C-alpha cells in the first residue's frame, strides 16, 4: 500500500527485497494514483527458505530509491498430502 | 442509516439483498410487511430534510461518475466461497 500526500497525480514504481524471496516476474511495477489517495496491489513472490524472513520493499522512481520499508514474514514448511488409496 | 451520514467519506450508500426471501422465511411473515412500511415512512423522513437523497441506481450512475480505478477483483460470491454449489453436497462432483 502506497499513500500519496501530494496534490498532484503520481506514478511510482517499487521493487522487493529479501534473503530467500524472489519476485516472480516484476522488474519494476509502476502504479498510477491520483492526489490524496492510497494505492494497494498484490505482487506474487516465491519463498525458498523456511523460517524468519525479512522482506524489504522500496519505492523507485527514475533509478532513485524514494522510500523503503522492512516487514517480517514467517515461511512454513510445505507438507505433502496423504498417500492416495 | 443516519449514522452513516456523520462520516464524511460515505458518498454513496448501497444496499442489496433478495426481495422475497426476507418476508417469507421469518417466524411471523405478516409482521415483516409492517416493518417494510415503517421503513418506507422513516426513509422519507431523512430524504426531505436533505440528509440523504433517496434515488435510483441509474441516476447515481450519471450524477456521480467514478474517479478511482480498480485493476482487479478476485472471483467470489457474497458467501466468500463457491462450496455452496460445489462441495457441500456429496453428489456435486
Amino acid at each position: 500500500t502506497i499513500r500519496n500526500q501530494l496534490e498532484k497525480e503520481i506514478r511510482v514504481s517499487f521493487a522487493i527485497g529479501g534473503t530467500g524471496f524472489s519476485s516472480v516476474n516484476n522488474d519494476l511495477e509502476t502504479v498510477k494514483m491520483n492526489p490524496n489517495s492510497s494505492y494497494t496491489r498484490i505482487i506474487p513472490v516465491k519463498a525458498k527458505f523456511i523460517g524468519k524472513h525479512k522482506m524489504v520493499v522500496s519505492a523507485i522512481s527514475k533509478g532513485l530509491i524514494i522510500d523503503s520499508k522492512i516487514i517480517d514474514i514467517n515461511v512454513k514448511p510445505k507438507l505433502l498430502p496423504n498417500p492416495r488409496l | 442509516v443516519a449514522e452513516k451520514w456523520f462520516d464524511k467519506n460515505v458518498k454513496v450508500l448501497t444496499i442489496a439483498l433478495d426481495g422475497e426471501n426476507w418476508m417469507s422465511f421469518s417466524v411471523n411473515p405478516p409482521l415483516t410487511a409492517y416493518f417494510l412500511d415503517k421503513m418506507i415512512i422513516y426513509l422519507e423522513t431523512l430524504s426531505d430534510n436533505k440528509f440523504i437523497k433517496l434515488s435510483t441506481l441509474r441516476e447515481i450512475y450519471n450524477k456521480v461518475p467514478a474517479n478511482r480505478i480498480l485493476t482487479n477483483i478476485p472471483t467470489n460470491s457474497w458467501l466468500g466461497t463457491f462450496r455452496k454449489w460445489r462441495g457441500e453436497v456429496p453428489q456435486h462432483e
